[PDB]
């Protein structure tokens, strides 16, 4: 009994550095009208650039021969990717190409 | 590091120069005869021929290779479909499976695991694999233009 | 030469005779799909290839190290700073023709004084 | 012209802007529901699913004592699912497959009503592939009329 | 020679983890038309994007 | 000054830097010890476990893995 | 020869076109214009 709840939402797609990402496993984004940022919670700002502009063929559904539950979310509306005290960031990046064995 | 492999994967461009009809056939670890490119881009999901020539050559511009490329485009809308390229590869090599259902998914198993060793061995690789396939038949018709 | 793909089906055109109206069509044998001709062109074979000698010129040519300098001016923009570099069409016969690659406005002007 | 050896000696004697915020759904929906993501391989820019009609249906297609090798969880988990999910009506095919490699790190940012926005981690990925446009085959035929 | 030696082999997978941050594109998502002047990366022989 | 260039001969006094570092015969000793300290525990962790199957009628099994190994 | 471009044409009584491609074969290898077989490069010498 698949059924399509709306499709019409919009949703957008990020690709996000790891750290925060595994932090993620809130902030404000502020949208500057085509260069848009995110102020998190103490921290950093971060540019979201616009990946993909025409994003179709792209959607995003869910689930709740063997048929099961299956809902259908809304369509993507536009490919991002999040882009960054950096010298603290830079730092962990030289710092994970240290690791050793016993 | 670990097993020390020693399969080889070949592809092999048949025709003289001058003659016509210059296909190309890469050979597979435990089958038998040799299979087009083709055709094995059939059993890695890609249908369309279009994206094989998009996979192969990277410069629209150029028409030599894509030239070069239409008999195993011939070949390739002989076999169509991805189930019966996978059927085809599982009626080709390695008869020890009789069962067909069985020969299929053993065939694609083949291709997830044996073909290619390097990269990885997981499944859902195929796309990448495509990708260097593509290449590497990018490099011997490139080597045949004498360039 | 130069052919074109099916909508959807994206397979290649093969050359089809139109018989009614005695003009050239392509199809698409997979489906239904046939397009009118532009031209009456199909094939060219080119045996004397003369192609592929400059072969691989891109954008950060002009750093490389490799490669030589030169002092000859460029007949374009009349920059003495360029890099040349022979034919990339690798064959017997191919002639020692310099390649001449100006580092300012990115043009290829040959040394060639017999023919240009 | 001759090889100095004395440098120890001479070594001695010389040295308008719009903010909306961001919120986390409780964990309540994606304990219920798993999130994955669509693709598909059609070239045709638009195809959405209102135009693919209804009903839309996505559903999934003696011895003695001896040796056993091994295997691990989540490759298990993974090849036990080896049954690809189909969307058609009662006519248009799309069967998706997996691909894994885009796992990595993808967040959704559904838009609502408000400019606020909400993010959920996406479990998996998958690339559908519109199947059976023209219609046709043969297996055993097309092995026969290959032999030509 | 009186100055050669052999290697003696390290690990990619820094390496390899280290170019995706800062914009290495994966090879699964490369489309030869949208960007067809990308230099490719091998790392030991593999293509990673 | 300090920051003048370097001569040819010179360059011999690198050489030396070089010797008294690697050796003649550095390259067996720094390959054996790298076999020495990571190729055993790579190999004996490669393929350590191995598992009997006992059948009975309730099923059994065994098993038998290795873990760091120990040089004297 | 007067002609500053040297053209050929030629036609006949599926497709014509694979059937030209044969015969585009036999035209570029099994034509010999003069000369008797496995003779090439004939030098001069004084
Ligand atoms: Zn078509
Ligand atoms: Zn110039």
């Amino acid at each position: 009994d698949l059924d399509l709840e709306r499709s019409n939402r919009q949703v957008w797609l990020v690709r996000l550095p790891m750290f925060l990402a595994e932090k993620w496993r809130l902030g404000k984004i502020r949208i500057n009208k085509s260069k848009i940022t995110l102020l998190l919670n103490e921290p950093h700002e971060y540019d979201l650039e616009l990946t993909k502009k025409v994003v179709e063929n792209e959607y995003v559904f869910t689930e709740q021969t063997i048929p099961k539950k299956t809902a259908i979310v809304g369509t993507v509306c536009h490919e991002c990717q999040v882009m960054p005290y950096h010298k603290i960031v830079e730092q962990r990046r030289n710092i994970v190409k240290l690791n050793n064995k016993e | 590091k670990g097993s020390r492999f020693i399969s080889t994967l070949q592809v092999k461009l048949y025709g003289r120069e001058g003659s016509s009809a210059r296909t190309i056939k890469a050979t597979l670890p435990y089958i038998k005869q040799d299979i087009p490119i083709v055709i094995i881009f059939r059993a890695l999901g890609i249908i369309p021929d279009g994206e094989i020539l998009e996979h192969i050559c990277y410069d629209v511009n150029d028409w030599q290779m894509l030239e070069m490329l239409k008999p195993c485009v011939e070949d390739g809308f002989v076999i169509q479909d991805r189930e019966t390229a996978l059927d085809f590869i599982g009626r080709r090599g390695t008869a020890l499976g009789i069962k067909k259902e069985k020969r299929i998914q053993y065939a694609k198993d083949i291709l997830q695991k044996e073909f290619l060793p390097h990269i990885t061995q997981l499944e859902g690789f195929e796309s990448r694999k495509a990708f260097f396939l593509g290449y590497m038949i990018n490099r011997l018709l490139l080597c045949a233009l004498d360039r | 030469t130069t052919f074109r793909f099916c909508r959807d089906c994206n397979n290649m055109l093969y050359p089809r005779e139109d018989k009614e109206n005695n003009r050239l069509l392509f199809e698409c044998r997979t489906c239904s799909y046939v397009e009118e001709a532009g031209s009456p062109l199909v094939y060219r074979h080119e045996l004397i290839t003369n192609i592929g000698e400059t072969a691989g010129v891109v954008q950060d040519i002009g750093s490389d190290p490799t490669l030589p300098r030169s002092d000859r001016e460029c007949p374009k923009c009349h920059s003495r700073e360029n890099v040349f570099f022979q034919s990339q069409q690798r064959r017997k016969d191919t002639s020692m023709v310099l390649f001449f690659v100006c580092l300012s406005c990115s043009h290829i002007f040959t040394s060639d004084q017999k023919n240009k | 012209f001759i090889k100095r050896d004395r440098m120890r000696r001479n070594f001695l004697r010389m040295r308008e802007y719009n903010e909306f915020p961001l919120r986390a759904i409780p964990k309540e929906d994606l304990e219920n529901m798993r999130t994955h993501l669509l693709k598909f391989q059609s070239k045709k820019k638009i195809n959405p699913v209102t135009d693919f009609h209804l009903p839309v249906r996505l559903h999934r297609k003696r011895k003695t004592r001896q040796l056993k090798v091994l295997d691990e969880n989540a490759k298990k988990l993974r090849f036990e699912e080896f049954y690809p999910w189909v969307m058609e009506d009662f006519y248009n095919t799309w069967v998706g497959s997996y691909e894994a490699g885009n796992s990595d790190s993808y967040v959704l940012l559904s838009v609502e009503d408000d400019g606020s926005f909400t993010m959920i981690p996406a479990d998996k990925v998958y690339k559908f592939t519109a199947r059976n446009k023209y219609a046709t085959x043969x297996x055993x035929x097309x092995x026969x009329x290959x032999x030509x | 020679s009186l100055m050669s030696c052999i290697s003696v082999g390290t690990d990619p997978m820094p390496i390899i983890t280290f170019l995706s941050e800062w914009g290495m594109e994966p090879l699964e998502d490369y489309v030869p038309h949208q960007s067809p002047d990308a230099t490719r990366v091998f790392v030991n022989g593999v293509w990673h994007g | 000054d300090e920051s003048a260039p370097i001569t040819a001969e010179d360059s011999w006094a690198v050489i030396s830097a070089f010797f008294r570092e690697k050796g003649l015969v550095s390259q067996q000793l720094d390959s054996f010890n790298q076999f020495v300290d990571y190729t055993l525990q790579d190999i004996i962790c490669e393929d350590s476990t191995l598992i009997l199957e006992q059948l009975a009628q309730i099923s059994r099994k065994y098993e038998i893995s290795f873990g760091k190994i120990y040089v004297t | 020869d007067n002609d500053e471009k040297l053209i050929i044409r030629c036609r006949v009584v599926a497709e014509e076109d694979h059937m030209l491609k044969k015969i585009e074969n036999t035209m570029l290898e099994n034509i010999t214009l003069r000369g008797v077989e496995n003779i090439e490069r004939v030098v001069m010498m004084k």
